[PDB]
This record gives C-alpha cells, sequence and structure tokens, in this order.
C-alpha cells in the first residue's frame, strides 16, 4: 500500500525535506538512494514511501511544490537533496506573499494542474495506492492556500483515497505576518471537509517546548523542526515498519475518528531533546509513559486536562519490555479514566517497534484525538476576529477577487467545529 | 528576477538618486565605469544585486533607473559627473523648460509634452526584466515637476502596468530649504492625485533631516548634499532586502503586508540610527540595544511627529551589520517595558524583524561615521497624520484668499480640483483618526 507524499510552501518543504532525511537514515537509505543497512526490518515495508528503480535504487514517492523557487533550491542543495526525483520538483516564480487568496485562487490555480500531472504519474505506478500525506503551514500563502486547493482537487480525482496532513499552525510567538490568522482560518475550513486525518503541529507549542523545557533562549525554525521531524518519524513508524497490526492510513482513520469532522489530532513525543545535545541515559518505560502524556510534551498548545480523549494511539520504539509498556499504558487509563470518554470502550491502543530513532535508545510517540484541541481553534478564532471586526488587512484578499462573505463563512465553520468538540466533552 | 525599476523625478528625485546609486555601487563593489570584479557571471545573472542592476555583455552593471526632469541643468551634472558611464544616455531624460514651481505645468502644460517619451524609456527597461516586481518613485512634494509630473506619471503607470506595485520616496517640504511659497498647494494636489496609484509611500520631512544634520553631525547649515547622503542611507536600509540575500533577510514585501492595513493607510514612519559623526563614534561602539532604543527617540524620525501621542498599527525593525536575533529580542523586551508604545486594539503587538549581515557603508568625504551596525524602523503610526495636518493648514490659509491660485487657473486648472484635493486630505486625516478609535 503506497503513500504519495506532497510538500507545499516554505514550511512544508523544510519539514518535508527534514522528514525524508530522518526516515531515510532509519531505513538505511543514503543520499545516493542506495541501501546500506544491516536489518531486513528496514526494507520490508519500504515500498510504502519509496519507489524502487533498477540497480536497487530507492527514490522517495514525494512531490515538492512551491510558488517560488527559493526554498526548493535549498532542498535540492541540502543533504538528501539529490535523492528526490528531479521531475517531481514543480514550482512557479511569483510567490504567494503569505496570501491565502493568491495560493488558492490566482497564483496557485495557475500551477495546480502541473502538480496533479505529477501526482497522477506517481499514482499510476502504485500497485494499490492507499492515500496521500501533505506537509504544509496554514499561516502562509502557498502551503495554506495552494495546499488546500491541491487537497480539494486530489479528492475530486481520488475520492476513495485517504488524505492525511501535517498542518503547522501559526502563532504570534513565531510569526511572519499579521495575516496568519486569516490564512489559518480559511485553511481549517478546507481541512475539516477534505481530510481524514490532520496532525495539528502548533508553532506555539513548539516554541514553548524549546524555550521552557529545552532551555533554548532564542529558538530558530531549525530548532522547531527538530521536534517536528521527531514527531513525524514517530507517528509514521507503524506505517513504515512491520508491526503487530501493520497499520495503514484507512485503518488508522477508522480507529481514530468517531465522527468525520473531528479528525484533528494532538501529537506528543518523549523524551524531548534539542539538536546536537546527546542524552546518555535511556528513559525507563514509566518515564516515557508519564512524559508523553504530559502537556509539556504536546505538539499542540492545548491542555489535555481541559478536555477528554476520544481515541489514543501510541508507539514505543526501542528494545524494551512490551509487558511493562502494557502495564504502564493500562495504568494511565486506570489512574485517569475521567480524561477518557467512557462511551468508546478500549479507546487506547499501543504498539512497539524494535528499531529506535537515531540518537535515542528508546522513545514514545503520542497521537491523541482530544476535545481539548478546541483551544487551538478558539485561539485562532480570537485572533481572526480581532482583525476581521475592523476588516483590517482585508484588501490583500479582496484584491485577488475574494469577498468578505467567504471570511464570514470560514469563521462560522471553525466556530461550529469548536462547539462540536465541546459537545462531546460533556457527554 | 524580481527586478525593481527606480524612477527619479525632478531636482530632488534626481539628486537623491545620485546619492542612492553612488551608495549602491559602493555597497556592491561596483566601480564608476560599471565594472564589478567580484561578479563572475558576465553579461547577466540572477544574483540579488541584479534586482537593481542589469548587465551588459561588456561586464557593465547598469542601474534599472530612469532620471526625468523638465529642465536639463540638474541631469546635465549626471551626464558629466563621476558616474556618467554608469547610465545609458537614454536613461537620462530632460526637457528645456521646468514647471516653475507649478503643479499645473508639471502635470499638464509642460509635462504632457514629454510623458510619452518617458513611458517609452521605462518600457525599454521593463522589457529587460524577466519578472518585474514594481517601481520605486523618487520626487518632491513642493516642486512643479516633482509634484505635477510625478502624479501624471503615476496615473499613466497604473494604466500601462495595471496593479504592478508602485512605491514612493516623497520629500515633504520644509521652510529651511523651501523653493516656493506654493509648495503646500503642490503637496496637496500631488498627494490627492497619487493616492489611488501608490501602494506604499515613505515620506521624508526635510526639516527632520535638516535638524538631524545640525544636531547629530554638527553641520551648521546643511546643504542638499548633506541631506541626500543621510536620506540615501535610509533608502539603502529599506531596499537592502531586495539587493542582498541572507538567512534572516526579510523581503520588503513582507513588511509591506504588515504596514498597510487599508489601501489609503500606506504611509510608514521611518526612523534611522545611529546618525553620528566620526569624532563621536571614535572609541564608541553603539550596541544593538542602543541603536534600537534610538528608534523610539522622535528626534531620529524622518518625519516630524509624536508617535507617543498616537497609536501603532505596525512596527518593523530593519537591521544591518553585526546583529543577531538574541540581542534584538533582549533590546525589544527592554524597550516595551519603558517606552510609550501602544497599539490599536485590532492589531497584534509583535515587532517584525529583518537582518541583513552586510555592514553599513559610507560615501568618501562624508559626514556620517562608519559603524558596525545600523537600524531602520518602519512603523505605521496615526501620528504621521500630523504631517498632513500641518500641510493642510498652510494650504487653508492661502486658499481662503485664493492666493496664487491664478497661476494654476492660468494653466488650465479649476478651483474644483483644489477643493476636491483638499477634501480628500480631510478624509485622509479622518481615516487616520478612525483607525485609532477602539473597536466596539
Ligand atoms: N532632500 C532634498 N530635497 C530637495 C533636493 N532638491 C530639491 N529639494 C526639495 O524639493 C522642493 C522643490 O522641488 P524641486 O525638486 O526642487 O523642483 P522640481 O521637481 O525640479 O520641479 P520644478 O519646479 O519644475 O523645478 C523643495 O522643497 C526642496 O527643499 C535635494 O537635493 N534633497
Ligand atoms: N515549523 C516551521 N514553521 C514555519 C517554517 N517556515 C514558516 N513557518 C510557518 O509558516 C507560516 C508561514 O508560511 P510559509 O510556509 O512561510 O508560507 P508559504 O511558503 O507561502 O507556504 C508562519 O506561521 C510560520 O511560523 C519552518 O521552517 N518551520
Ligand atoms: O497499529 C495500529 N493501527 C491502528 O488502527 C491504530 C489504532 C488506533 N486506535 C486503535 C484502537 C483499537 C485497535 C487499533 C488502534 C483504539 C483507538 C485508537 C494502531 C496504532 C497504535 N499506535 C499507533 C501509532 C501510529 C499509527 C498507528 C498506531
Ligand atoms: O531665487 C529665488 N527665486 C524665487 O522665486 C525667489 C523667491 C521669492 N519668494 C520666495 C518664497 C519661497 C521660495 C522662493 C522665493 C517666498 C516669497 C517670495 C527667490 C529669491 C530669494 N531672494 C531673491 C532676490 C531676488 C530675486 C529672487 C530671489
Ligand atoms: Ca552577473
Ligand atoms: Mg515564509
Ligand atoms: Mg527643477
Amino acid at each position: 500500500r503506497e503513500i504519495v507524499h506532497i510538500q507545499a510552501g516554505q514550511c512544508g518543504n523544510q519539514i518535508g525535506a527534514k522528514f525524508w532525511e530522518v526516515i531515510s537514515d532509519e531505513h538505511g537509505i543514503d543520499p545516493t538512494g542506495s541501501y546500506h543497512g544491516d536489518s531486513d526490518l528496514q526494507l520490508e515495508r519500504i515500498n510504502v514511501y519509496y519507489n524502487e528503480a533498477t540497480g536497487n535504487k530507492y527514490v522517495p514517492r514525494a512531490i515538492l511544490v512551491d510558488l517560488e523557487p527559493g526554498t526548493m533550491d535549498s532542498v535540492r542543495s541540502g543533504p538528501f537533496g539529490q535523492i528526490f526525483r528531479p521531475d517531481n520538483f514543480v514550482f512557479g516564480q511569483s510567490g504567494a506573499g503569505n496570501n491565502w487568496a493568491k495560493g488558492h485562487y490566482t497564483e496557485g490555480a495557475e500551477l495546480v494542474d502541473s502538480v496533479l500531472d505529477v501526482v497522477r504519474k506517481e499514482s499510476e505506478s502504485c500497485d494499490c495506492l492507499q492515500g496521500f500525506q501533505l506537509t504544509h503551514s496554514l499561516g502562509g500563502g502557498t502551503g495554506s492556500g495552494m495546499g488546500t486547493l491541491l487537497i480539494s482537487k486530489i479528492r475530486e480525482e481520488y475520492p476513495d483515497r485517504i488524505m492525511n496532513t501535517f498542518s503547522v499552525m501559526p502563532s504570534p510567538k513565531v510569526s511572519d505576518t499579521v495575516v496568519e490568522p486569516y490564512n489559518a482560518t480559511l485553511s481549517v475550513h478546507q481541512l475539516v471537509e477534505n481530510t481524514d486525518e490532520t496532525y495539528c503541529i502548533d508553532n506555539e507549542a513548539l516554541y514553548d517546548i524549546c524555550f521552557r523545557t529545552l532551555k533554548l533562549t532564542t529558538p530558530t525554525y531549525g530548532d522547531l523542526n527538530h521536534l517536528v521531524s521527531a514527531t513525524m518519524s514517530g507517528v509514521t513508524t507503524c506505517l513504515r515498519f512491520p508491526g503487530q497490526l501493520n497499520a495503514d492510513l484507512r485503518k488508522l482513520a477508522v480507529n481514530m475518528v468517531p465522527f468525520p469532522r473531528l479528525h484533528f489530532f494532538m501529537p506528543g513525543f518523549a523524551p524531548l531533546t534539542s539538536r546536537g545535545s546527546q542524552q546518555y541515559r535511556a528513559l525507563t518505560v514509566p518515564e516515557l509513559t508519564q512524559q508523553m502524556f504530559d502537556s509539556k510534551n504536546m505538539m499542540a498548545a492545548c491542555d489535555p486536562r481541559h478536555g477528554r480523549y476520544l481515541t489514543v494511539a501510541a508507539i514505543f520504539r526501542g528494545r524494551m519490555s512490551m509487558k511493562e509498556v502494557d502495564e504502564q499504558m493500562l495504568n494511565v487509563q486506570n489512574k485517569n479514566s475521567s480524561y477518557f470518554v467512557e462511551w468508546i470502550p478500549n479507546n487506547v491502543k499501543t504498539a512497539v517497534c524494535d528499531i529506535p530513532p537515531r540518537g535515542l535508545k528508546m522513545s514514545a510517540t503520542f497521537i491523541g484525538n482530544s476535545t481539548a484541541i478546541q483551544e487551538l481553534f478558539k485561539r485562532i478564532s480570537e485572533q481572526f476576529t480581532a482583525m476581521f471586526r475592523r476588516k483590517a488587512f482585508l484588501h490583500w484578499y479582496t484584491g485577488e477577487g475574494m469577498d468578505e462573505m467567504e471570511f464570514t463563512e470560514a469563521e462560522s465553520n471553525m466556530n461550529d467545529l469548536v462547539s462540536e468538540y465541546q459537545q462531546y466533552q460533556d457527554a | 528576477m524580481r527586478e525593481c525599476i527606480s524612477i527619479h523625478v525632478g531636482q530632488a528625485g534626481v539628486q537623491i538618486g545620485n546619492a542612492c546609486w553612488e551608495l549602491y555601487c559602493l555597497e556592491h563593489g561596483i566601480q564608476p565605469d560599471g565594472q564589478m570584479p567580484s561578479d563572475k557571471t558576465i553579461g547577466g545573472g540572477d544574483d540579488s544585486f541584479n534586482t537593481f542592476f542589469s548587465e551588459t555583455g561588456a561586464g557593465k552593471h547598469v542601474p534599472r533607473a530612469v532620471f526625468v526632469d523638465l529642465e536639463p541643468t540638474v541631469i546635465d551634472e549626471v551626464r558629466t559627473g563621476t558616474y556618467r558611464q554608469l547610465f545609458h544616455p537614454e536613461q537620462l531624460i530632460t526637457g528645456k523648460e521646468d514647471a516653475a514651481n507649478n503643479y499645473a505645468r508639471g502635470h499638464y502644460t509642460i509635462g504632457k509634452e514629454i510623458i510619452d517619451l518617458v513611458l517609452d524609456r521605462i518600457r525599454k527597461l521593463a522589457d529587460q526584466c524577466t519578472g518585474l516586481q514594481g517601481f520605486l518613485v523618487f520626487h518632491s512634494f513642493g516642486g512643479g515637476t516633482g509634484s505635477g509630473f510625478t502624479s501624471l506619471l503615476m496615473e499613466r503607470l497604473s494604466v500601462d502596468y495595471g496593479k504592478k506595485s508602485k512605491l514612493e520616496f516623497s520629500i515633504y517640504p520644509a521652510p529651511q530649504v523651501s523653493t516656493a511659497v506654493v509648495e503646500p498647494y503642490n503637496s496637496i494636489l500631488t498627494t490627492h492625485t497619487t493616492l489611488e496609484h501608490s501602494d506604499c509611500a515613505f515620506m521624508v520631512d526635510n526639516e527632520a533631516i535638516y535638524d538631524i544634520c545640525r544636531r547629530n553631525l554638527d553641520i551648521e547649515r546643511p546643504t542638499y548634499t548633506n541631506l541626500n547622503r543621510l536620506i540615501s542611507q535610509i533608502v539603502s536600509s529599506i531596499t537592502a532586502s531586495l539587493r542582498f540575500d541572507g538567512a534572516l533577510n526579510v523581503d520588503l514585501t513582507e513588511f509591506q503586508t504588515n504596514l498597510v492595513p487599508y489601501p489609503r493607510i500606506h504611509f510608514p514612519l521611518a526612523t534611522y540610527a545611529p546618525v553620528i559623526s566620526a569624532e563621536k563614534a571614535y572609541h564608541e561602539q553603539l550596541s544593538v540595544a542602543e541603536i534600537t532604543n534610538a528608534c523610539f527617540e522622535p528626534a531620529n524620525q524622518m518625519v516630524k511627529c509624536d508617535p507617543r501621542h498616537g497609536k501603532y498599527m505596525a512596527c518593523c525593525l530593519l537591521y544591518r551589520g553585526d546583529v543577531v536575533p538574541k540581542d534584538v529580542n533582549a533590546a525589544i523586551a527592554t524597550i516595551k517595558t519603558k517606552r510609550s508604545i501602544q497599539f490599536v486594539d485590532w492589531c497584534p503587538t509583535g515587532f517584525k524583524v529583518g537582518i541583513n549581515y552586510q555592514p553599513p557603508t559610507v560615501v568618501p568625504g562624508g559626514d556620517l561615521a562608519k559603524v558596525q551596525r545600523a537600524v531602520c524602523m518602519l512603523s505605521n503610526t496615526t501620528a504621521i497624520a500630523e504631517a498632513w495636518a500641518r500641510l493642510d493648514h498652510k494650504f487653508d490659509l492661502m486658499y481662503a484668499k485664493r492666493a496664487f491660485v491664478h497661476w494654476y487657473v492660468g494653466e488650465g486648472m479649476e478651483e474644483g480640483e483644489f477643493s476636491e484635493a483638499r477634501e480628500d486630505m480631510a478624509a485622509l486625516e479622518k481615516d487616520y483618526e478612525e483607525v485609532g478609535v477602539d473597536s466596539v
């Protein structure tokens, strides 16, 4: 079951390139595209993310998209820049100027067909395509605007395939422009309708982790992406390696999503580490379990105690007692059964993978469908309203043909989403 | 690509152009003959400095610029000056008769005779661009050409280039270096006519620059040369992101997104630091915190007004030289808890920061000390409207008596254009008042 990867915009390509860099190392693939590992566990399900060429060359099933060549040129000159199929580099020249309208309606519409041709070429090679995964930000123009345009058009041509996204949420703590709440709100409207699974990667959370926990005085985007690539490697582990269940995108969606619109997940990770700084002491299983469930380890700035977990998926990596993992995970549920909804029996599942990530003897990744995620969308909604009530900065959008009504609709649907998450918090 | 074409109109625009392009050449290591030894791609390239310079097969780097004036004597100095080799003769356009401090003559009588030629020469530059981003227009408010012809040109550019971005560097009149008593008339007329056709305009109060030269560089009576060398440094700081690359480099268009909340509210207040003499800068290092704090000293502003009695709608800091984000954040945190910085309630309070590692440059035999780090703050403040208020008052005093109006009427203008222009300014002053009112 092949997955087609897509990365759009500056953020999307930078975390996307980092994702491929990390898992390539985990699967023993070098920049040349040649395998140099020692375990057969690495190649068993490598077809999920990699195409195979003659001479046993492994090429990522990835499509790189942007409206300006700047960031993609940095990828192609990056560490694993040469591994990507050069024909999968699809770019414009005008840019999007952090404008959702430009990415979705004008500049991006001019380029979107070229992308879909590459998507089609990749898909026809698949023995049995299971779905797509997209990396992008919601605060910009390309990843947000054109990204959601792509999703809509991909759904039109592949309505029976799963759509997954790693969506980076904007934050004033790590802000490029003031219009990020506009772009984000417009994008959430799209993601609610046209994705089955969205990992909410909150820059507010990423910043707080780097500052408070990792003791990084002034965190960069590179520091933020160390947490993203660690998270992305974790949540895709059960897709990339042989496990007890051999998870795929559809089975994940069925088990995680009780109601179609409530498919926005809070990722978590433990241990939290900064770049370069190697840790010498492996965490005990009780420590991994306690940390991964802590708010400080959440990649979405939401307090999980302010809501209830609808579903939880967890993956422990490294050589450890799977019996001990079972006991500790069962202990969390039995100690804090109030933060798990009672009308979904056995809504917590844990898996284990022998292969640990680079630089850690063991780790634990967390995927939570919590009603507390509403705090994220409420935060965006407040920032949206503060500007929209005065129609501030709206001329950037009306200048591309958008109407005020489209903003009002996007606002209403996100507020609906919030109230929907609130509905099941008091069930 | 992302080329930018500069247009220098009238004496002020041209002479400021001379300072700016001379400064650009020194920053990029371009010689007066146009040769650039460090540039290995001969005859072309997609480097950052190519946004402002085209290249000939002979290795000459030519400014993407047009110099226009209705009188020949100012541009004649460029034609015979140090950098005469820099420009192709067709880039330097002159008439035989100026606008005589009259907007009407610049826009109609004299300007209409040369407007087609100017547009043709601008077109020749645009056709050399692989991805034209927009135009930068340098001009005075008070001159007949800087006022009249600029507004005509801006109108014609909107027709020929649609919604292609057009930025302004406008010289706001001051009595200390005044050239005409009707400069307030020309100022109001131009601002009104150009308002719909400009996306962003950086006003430079000559009195502000006059004061800074007197106060900080101890120049007892500043000349145009003194003023222009200071101005070019502010201009350089603003265009630096277009002419250089860097990790922490933020494009001017991104700042522009934050600086313009409504189309008519597009007049950022520029503040530059440090302006200091060689005598004072010797054995004296101005840190990041010191130059950043200087951005909130009204004495360092390009326009005379009091932001402390107004509200902010954006705050951008454009650093250049030896500067790292860590020291910026610390400096900002200190400033926020000690200064009168208040934002409107409908806008976020975060400062947008950009850094270009390329250190500041000074022109030989200049007055400005060479420093390791400088900063230009671009803020959108309601206080800039004070500049409109002062101009509109001087306009009202004369127009109530219709003083000097006959010089305009004689050139075909009508009193309706004066009143129409003044009403637009009244609405603009009201606009800045409204955006400052708290939300309901
Ligand atoms: N900062 C600065 N201001 C200047 C300079 N030259 C002229 N000005 C200002 O420009 C205003 C007059 O406009 P000018 O540019 O001189 O006149 P013009 O644009 O050639 O139009 P004409 O009236 O036809 O000559 C005055 O208020 C001057 O103070 C200059 O070199 N530097
Ligand atoms: N985590 C992370 N976020 C980023 C990065 N670059 C930009 N962003 C975020 O994405 C938003 C800007 O979108 P961007 O990707 O630059 O616009 P685009 O290139 O047009 O899609 C802002 O809210 C940024 O915080 C990055 O490298 N890492
Ligand atoms: O392997 C797996 N396949 C599934 O469908 C997942 C699952 C989620 N829930 C399940 C339930 C029952 C059975 C299986 C699963 C209860 C609620 C949520 C499960 C998984 C555990 N940790 C992961 C980490 C990353 C990706 C997948 C997984
Ligand atoms: O050079 C010049 N050209 C002008 O138009 C003159 C001028 C008069 N007013 C001006 C005003 C503003 C600016 C320039 C001038 C205010 C009112 C009267 C000015 C001048 C100054 N002293 C002179 C002596 C003899 C001949 C000309 C001049
Ligand atoms: Ca070159
Ligand atoms: Mg960006
Ligand atoms: Mg003149």
